[PDB]
């Protein structure tokens, strides 16, 4: 769809980082709160039926 | 899967906006460690004689005797 | 156990007070949840899994505080231990050359170190059952028991400090005086780490030989701790730490 | 910085602290009074004779590392020292050394200190 | 100027001088002036650099570190590769800036601190950036943090140390956002004024706007 | 070096020149036209 | 690769907090 | 690339790519360098000038090994004015890029010796002294020189 609406950083420092899996959209939509920023009007996904 | 990549729409590209991927993408240890070792030595040797006779002349004797045979 | 380990931040750093007040309010509400203050200006929140954390940021961002927060990628936690024995001394003498400590270190076998966790071995107990636990389940030495000075980090923690240089140890009085502090530098060098400043994990600490200054006066009390904790850390490093 | 001089904003040769918190080099802050009696961390005009030194350790590096515990100092470490001293440690080995004991002294020599003679010279959280 | 220019019976070229000793003794090094822009590269030392940081901070006094904010670096390049804001930094650049627009008089010309656009090479700033006649160019030298260095597509030309012939560092290249910006423009005025051309000469433009950017630009088009 | 300069600091107490505050009720000589100006002619 | 996450993660570690 | 009209590191590259991607490509370049030298005397200069840059470039970027200049067996009578100036675009761009210290290292590695074999001949003193001679004029006087050392102290 269209998206909905459309500076520094000190976290993003990429030699801060440790990457070992690559995060994919389905992690980012899983778990909308914690692999997220700025989540405005997410519904919160999980079943386990 | 949309991993940053594509138009968020592909509407004013003059494209139809498909990706693909990158298919060409590829001694004074020694010392210490010798003092020790009478050392401990010397305490299961001081032990062992309170145990088989405390009278401390006895341990004093199986003690010094010890010592010195592991000095030497 | 809480392994995950995930960093949080307002997006206007003028918003740095809700932000705490929504952390003390998901304390609050969440048993298990740590939080943390890191001196490199991070408020860390350490949990057990990608739910748990999704639904404290949750709380966090939609009820308790109304701000705008970026938050880091997880990481877990780690620990710090060694695989082999320390080839030399490397020995601490406080800063009015008074007292001088050389201690080396080693890896400690798992079941001892799972038992220490599991509180089968507490040192609550008397130095006899002690003994008694030691020598009988892990060959121990009896009077290596009876110098198990110490656990360490806290009231049990996998770490062991004992201490073994018999002819001077019959110095027991400045000894038995100065052992208080002697322990604390301990616990306060294994909770601190030297590798990644993480809690260290399954080491066993032997105080081998203790010069003390004679009357170990503020001298002693004071200066001893700093010099211990880098009498542990030199140990550790010197001959072998590991994650 | 902590190396970092302020009337230059360049490393720091011989460092003097401010009682007001800012620390600033001699070689330079000397001729700053000669021409103004007051200084660059405040148009307020002040003493001179109210620097006071500054005493860093160095590493095998040479690294200006705190005393006591032998951290190498970064950015953001926490560094107070003891005016009734002159030698700088970390803010943590100076508060859980005289603020877990009472012996507000100071930790390279016997020097009793007052309480209040530790300033806190760069502190990130602050 | 003189020294710059030379004698008069042997005068130098662009960017040259008749000694080593003349060339380093000042800090302005090298100069050019395009019709009414002026590019000067300046080197300073640590005591030339201090002293015109205090003639600066006595006259502008800045107490709460304001100097920072009003900066421009180039939102283009990555964030590893555009201007650090180390206070020094900062501070050499607003020095250098309010000490060259004193030499004019106010009211023969001026020069403006929102149209100028300064860059700083430290030890906290491995880049040099700067922005000549369309191209928007970045000098990284390889001592500095370039632990990985490589050749790649002609946006990159390894500049050659001219004494010992080898390889000192590498200047990467782009167009620059107001030379875009014409050239969308350019496009802009050959749709709108065209309901009153044919179809052959709309595409004539077409072709005449495309060679004239691509064969002047060449490989920071790419 | 600074010898051979003609003009010393050309500004001492350039020190902001409230206009940027005023409001003229002007359409001409506004500090908006005066900027709008200057950008757009050239 | 394997031998050297070690490497990678103490490194990451310290210049995250420790420095 | 050898039939443009100069040169640009596309073709170099790209083939780089391939031969870095899979090993054919790198017997099939050690084979292309031995039949493009054999064969070159039917270049004109331009196109004989852009293929000792396709292989200078190669050999910098290690594509090539350096073994291949095993076939310059250079002999007075062994080669062509062509093959002569093909050797002699080629040097002066390998100078060019690796600069000469770094072209002398590489050069003067032992391993290299029994493919820089002609290239450095001792044996026979006549190619020799050709072999110095033309390496003078072009401009390498370092390699050059040493190996007029070896000689004059030879006899």
């Amino acid at each position: 769809f269209e998206p909905l609406v459309r500076d520094w950083n000190e976290f993003n420092d990429i030699n801060k980082i440790i990457i070992r899996q690559p995060i994919r959209t389905e992690y980012k939509i899983a778990f909308p709160y914690l692999y997220n920023n700025l989540p405005h009007h997410v519904h919160l996904t999980w079943y386990h039926t | 899967m949309y991993n940053g990549i594509g138009l968020p729409t592909p509407r004013g590209s003059g494209t139809n906006g498909y990706v693909q991927r990158n298919l060409s993408l590829v001694p004074d240890i020694l010392d210490h460690e010798r003092k020790r070792r009478v050392e401990l030595r010397c305490l299961e040797l001081e032990e062992m004689m309170e145990e088989q006779g405390y009278e401390e002349q006895q341990i004093q004797e199986k003690v010094a005797t010890f010592r010195l045979m592991l000095l030497e | 156990t809480s392994v995950i380990k995930i960093a949080v931040e307002p997006v206007n750093p003028s918003e740095l007070p809700k932000m705490l007040d929504g952390l003390r309010k998901v304390n609050k509400s969440y048993p298990s949840l740590t939080t943390k203050v890191e001196e490199s200006g991070e408020h860390v929140i350490l949990g057990t899994g990608e739910l748990y954390l999704d639904c404290v940021m949750h709380d966090l961002r939609k009820m308790y505080s109304e701000i705008d927060i970026k938050v880091a990628d997880p990481v877990v936690t780690f620990c710090e231990t060694v695989v082999e024995t320390s080839s030399l001394k490397c020995f601490a003498e406080t800063p009015n050359k008074k007292n001088k400590i050389t201690m080396i270190a080693e890896p400690l076998e798992k079941g001892l170190a799972e038992d220490i966790e599991n509180e089968v071995v507490q040192i609550t107990w008397n130095r006899k059952k002690l003994g008694e636990f030691f020598q009988t389940k892990y060959d121990w030495d009896l009077l290596a028991a009876r110098s198990i000075w110490a656990f360490g980090p806290d009231a049990t923690g996998p770490n062991i400090l004992v201490d073994d240089t018999l002819p001077s140890e019959v110095d027991k009085a400045l000894l038995g005086s100065v052992k208080d502090s002697i322990v604390q530098g301990f616990q306060w060098g294994t909770r601190e780490g030297p590798l990644c400043d993480e809690l260290i994990r399954n080491v066993k600490f032997k105080i081998l030989d203790a010069v003390v200054a004679q009357e170990p006066l503020h001298r002693g009390g004071g200066q001893i701790i700093p010099t211990a904790r880098r009498v542990v850390y030199s140990a550790f490093l010197m001959a072998t730490p590991r994650l | 910085p902590f190396d970092h001089c302020s009337l230059s904003l360049q490393p720091f040769v011989y460092p003097v602290c401010t009682p007001d918190g800012i620390v600033f080099d001699l070689l330079n802050i000397v001729p700053w009074l000669k021409k103004y009696g007051t200084n660059p961390s405040n148009g307020e005009k002040l003493d001179g004779r109210s620097l006071i030194k500054l005493n860093f350790s160095k590493n095998s590096e040479g690294k200006y590392h705190c005393p006591v515990l032998f951290t190498v100092f970064t950015n953001n470490t926490h560094i107070v020292a003891v005016r009734t001293t002159g030698n700088v440690y970390a803010y943590e080995a100076v508060e859980q050394l005289n603020i877990k004991a009472k012996n507000f002294r100071d930790l390279l020599t016997d020097e009793p200190f007052s309480r209040q003679d530790i300033i806190t010279l760069q502190d990130p959280t602050n | 100027a003189s020294e710059m220019a030379g004698p008069p019976q042997m005068p130098n070229d662009f960017l040259s001088f008749q000694d080593i000793a003349t060339e380093a003794a000042h800090p302005i090094r090298l100069f050019c002036r395009y019709i009414d822009r002026i590019h000067i590269f300046f080197r300073f030392t640590a005591d030339e650099a201090r002293d015109l940081i205090q003639r600066y901070l006595t006259e502008h006094p800045d107490p709460n570190n304001e100097n920072i904010v009003g900066y421009n670096n180039k939102k283009c390049w990555p964030r590893d590769a555009r201007m650090r804001l180390m206070k020094h930094d900062v501070n050499l650049g607003r020095a250098v800036f309010w000490d060259i627009k004193n030499r004019l008089p106010r009211s023969v010309t001026t020069v403006q601190w929102e149209n100028s656009f300064v860059s700083v090479y430290s030890k906290d700033n491995p880049n040099l950036l700067f922005n000549m006649c369309g191209f928007e160019c970045r000098i990284l030298p390889k001592c500095r943090t370039s632990y990985e260095e490589f050749t790649h597509k002609d946006g990159v030309w390894n500049l050659q140390n001219e004494v010992t012939k080898e390889r000192t560092a590498q200047c990467f290249l782009r167009v620059d956002d107001e030379s875009m910006q014409r050239f969308h423009n350019r496009v802009r005025q050959i749709l709108m004024a065209s309901g009153s051309t044919t179809f052959t000469k709309i595409v004539n433009k077409w072709n005449t706007a495309l060679i004239g950017l691509m064969t002047y630009f060449r490989e920071a088009v790419v | 070096w600074d010898d051979d300069v003609v003009f010393k600091n050309c500004a001492k107490g350039v020190d902001d020149q409230k206009k940027d505050k005023r409001f003229v009720n002007d359409t001409l000589r506004s500090e908006f036209h005066k900027k709008f100006m200057e950008k757009y002619i050239k | 690769p394997a031998p050297h996450l070690a490497r990678e993660f103490m490194i990451k570690t310290r210049r995250r907090k420790g420095l | 690339c050898a039939q443009q009209r100069t040169y640009e590191k596309f073709f170099g590259l790209l083939a780089g790519r391939f031969c870095m991607l899979k090993k054919e490509y790198m017997e099939s370049f050690e084979g292309i360098f031995k039949e493009q030298y054999d064969t070159i005397h039917r270049l004109e200069t331009n196109k004989l000038r852009n293929v000792a840059k396709m292989f200078a470039h190669l050999l910098y970027t290690d594509s090539l090994p350096w073994s291949v200049l095993e076939c310059i067996k250079l002999s007075e009578e062994t080669t062509t004015s062509s093959s002569r100036i093909f050797v002699k675009i080629f040097f002066q761009e390998l100078c060019e890029y690796m600069g000469l210290p770094k072209l002398n290292a590489r050069l003067k590695d032992e391993t290299l010796q029994p493919f820089f074999e002609g290239l450095l001949p001792r044996d026979n003193p006549r190619n020799t002294r050709f072999a110095i001679n033309f390496f003078t004029s072009i401009g390498l006087g370092g390699l050059t020189d040493e190996l007029r050392e070896h000689l004059k102290n030879t006899p």
